[PDB]
């Protein structure tokens, strides 16, 4: 079975930084396009970023361009999301997925951006 | 919210026929092909990976090579349409369409193949 597990979520102030990691097993991670998705309470699952196997192509939702950076280690079967300049609107459970529908994704990691 | 819909999610098909199975996704005015990601899979098999405006064939399953096509002219209508030609008994099963177009969602379709003559 496909195994995906996100980590690196946390509570941060607006303008803060987190580095999400996603460990993959049960499939040939090094062959696949990989995706970051996210879902806030009461809202739909949405696409955040894509990266191809060889890291030659990356894509980002308009709202995170210049703030979020996707990368991967095909030897460590790990997908990364460096999140800088974090905004209140970025609050959500973040998912790594091997498909753009979130059919095969992890249990997620909570990212909370708030002044409190 | 962004929802993929399947107004028909059951296809009972004759052996050796062609079929098109369809998932709808909302499109406002002109489709942005560069924002669109459409996958078709069934069980543990890769059928279609259409990624930011271009199909990637690298991981496509051998059983579906040359028989499986995403109808590109349907995408602008918010229709993810998978054509399978020369349907096999082994084509029977649950298909999934997985789509990112801002939002992310998927639906499942049941395909049943009637015995040949």
């Amino acid at each position: 079975e496909v195994q995906l597990q996100e980590s690196g979520g946390g509570l941060v102030q607006p303008g803060g930084s987190l580095r999400l990691s996603c460990a993959a097993s049960g499939f040939t991670f090094s062959s696949y396009w990989m995706y970051w998705l996210r879902q806030a309470p009461g809202k739909g699952l949405e696409w955040v970023s894509s990266i191809n196997s060889d890291s030659s192509s990356t894509y980002y939702r308009d709202s995170v361009k210049g703030r979020f950076t996707i990368s991967r280690d095909n030897a460590k079967n790990t997908l990364y999301l460096q999140m800088n300049s974090l905004k209140s609107e970025d609050t959500a459970v973040y998912y790594c997925a091997k498909d753009p529908g979130g059919y095969a994704k992890g249990q997620g990691t909570q990212v909370t951006v708030s002044s409190d | 919210m962004f929802t993929v819909t399947v107004p028909k999610d059951l296809y009972v098909v004759e052996y050796g026929s062609n079929m098109t199975i369809e998932c709808k996704f909302p499109v406002e005015k002109q489709l942005d092909l560069a924002a669109l990601i459409v996958y078709w899979e069934m069980e543990d098999k890769n059928i279609i990976q259409f990624v930011h405006g271009e199909e990637d064939l690298k991981v496509q399953h051998s059983s579906y090579r040359q028989r499986a096509r995403l109808l590109k002219d349907q995408l602008s209508l918010g229709n993810a349409a998978l054509q399978i030609t020369d349907v096999k008994l082994q084509d029977a099963g649950v298909y999934r369409c997985m789509i990112s177009y801002g939002g992310a969602d998927y639906k499942r379709i049941t395909v049943k193949v009637n015995a040949p003559y």
